[PDB]
């Protein structure tokens, strides 16, 4: 009776829900029709402002047309170098939109990662001491340096054995200052113009200025496509000219936000004596070969992400091979994992690490593709 | 009080005109008769129903100075 009538009302409510879905379909159709009217806008970049009324712009495809702004186009935000929307028929600025893929620029931007671990390879005797002390005083107080009147030292050079302080501890400094760093490999910086390399470095310096904590790191500065070009008939020392240009950029024209452009690289074969002079290179920090007791500590840090039997004498494994490389010690751990993979053992026995160390000892004996010496 | 507005003409023409312009929407109504008639407010209430913030434009077909 009344309950049956309530059930009929429920069926009507289900029909009402279907009507709401039909209304949603009608709303979608209305939106689609409204969309059809829009005709798109040519994407172009403003070359320059000819006048407040008209700005010269170039379409991405290539034809350039002088164009005029539309309504409230915020001409202050229409400054040249801004991507703009151009009417298909009118060819006049419609809106300011900035979107660039910038793949090469991304390599020159924040591509470099920072290693969170304070001691990935340990060996922090001066790394968290001298290196931290020189960078921290300007970073904490540029004004204190200004009271002394000495220009805050722009950068320091971590000359060291390759791999042990070069492959690792390169991004450990980023954790020490607790900020992401920019890696000046210079492969992205030198692309199609030898002259543009300094200008691209200036763009990176401006990006570095954007973050006061971020510190420029000139890691692998010599590294480039093929090999670094020293003075020669086919190719001259463009990199050496860039280094002199870098000295000019570091002091005076581009120094702000207490950002340190540390040349912490043992990659360059030759170090400029003028650069060594206090100011451009106020202090140089020397990474040192491991003390073996230090290598045991490095092996423990590398062993941290490792599943082991637990009957492991790391000192015995360290004594068995004097690799003297943080990467080689990491290799010992990885090869021990390969030995563990053989025989399907999730745990790694001490013998597996020792077998890996013997293979690593052979790798320590034979090395190739190393042509970089500090000074 | 004897005022008639055709619902069908307003709805059908507006829909066809809206099909020609998505931007186009009912925004108000226009009348001549420079002295505003008392009936205008009643017509306005129907106009208010069609458009949330509609306006009346008293355009004069015979221009003056």
């Amino acid at each position: 009776k009344l309950l049956e009538h309530k059930e009929i009302d429920g069926r009507l409510k289900e029909l009402r829900e279907q009507l709401k879905e039909l209304t949603k379909q009608y709303e979608k159709s209305e939106n689609d029709l409204k969309a059809l009217q829009s005709v798109g806008q040519i994407v172009g970049e403003v070359l320059k402002q000819l006048t407040e009324e008209k700005f010269i712009v170039k379409a991405t495809n290539g034809p350039r047309y002088v164009v005029g702004c539309r309504r409230q186009l915020d001409k202050s935000k229409l400054k040249p170098g801004t991507r703009v929307a151009l009417d298909m028929t009118t060819l006049t600025i419609m809106r300011y939109l900035p979107r660039e893929v910038d793949p090469l620029v991304y390599n020159m931007s924040h591509e470099d990662p920072g290693n969170v671990s304070y001691s990935e390879i340990g060996g922090l005797s001066e790394q968290i001491r001298e290196l931290r002390e020189v960078i921290e005083l300007p970073l904490t107080n540029p004004e204190l340096f200004q009271r002394v009147g000495i220009i805050p030292p722009k950068g320091c050079l971590l000359y060291g054995p390759p791999g042990t302080g070069k492959t690792l501890l390169a991004r450990a400094v980023a954790s020490q200052l607790d900020c992401n760093f920019l890696k000046v490999v210079s492969s992205s910086i030198v692309d199609k113009y030898i002259g543009e390399s300094a200008r691209l470095i200036r763009e990176m310096f401006n990006y570095a200025r954007d973050h006061q904590p971020c510190i420029i790191f000139m890691d692998e500065i010599d590294a480039i496509g093929g090999r670094r070009f020293s003075e020669g008939t086919s190719a001259d020392r463009e990199i050496q000219r860039t280094l002199m240009e870098l000295l000019n950029q570091m002091d005076g024209f581009d120094t702000l936000h207490r950002v340190k452009m540390i040349m912490a690289t043992n990659r360059p074969d030759t170090l400029d004596p003028a650069l060594l002079r206090p100011g451009r290179l106020d202090r140089k920090i020397h990474i040192d070969l491991p003390n073996e007791q230090a290598r045991l500590d490095i092996l423990k840090i590398h062993a941290g992400p490792i599943t082991k039997h637990g009957e492991i004498d790391y000192e015995a494994i360290v004594k068995l091979s004097d690799g003297f490389n943080g990467a080689d010690l990491r290799n010992v751990c990885t090869e021990a994992g390969m030995f563990a993979i053989r025989a399907d053992h999730d745990f790694v026995v001490q013998e597996d690490f020792m077998k890996a160390v013997r293979k690593v000892a052979d790798s320590k004996k034979l090395e190739s593709k190393l042509d970089y010496k500090p000074v | 009080s004897v005022w008639f507005l055709d619902h069908d003409y307003l709805e059908n023409m507006y829909g066809m005109f809206k099909k020609v312009n998505a931007r186009e929407r009912i925004v108000g109504w226009y009348h001549t008769g420079p002295k505003l008639h008392k009936n205008d407010i009643a017509i306005n209430e129907l106009m208010k129903r069609y458009c949330p913030n509609s306006v009346l434009v008293i355009i004069d077909v015979k221009p003056k100075d």
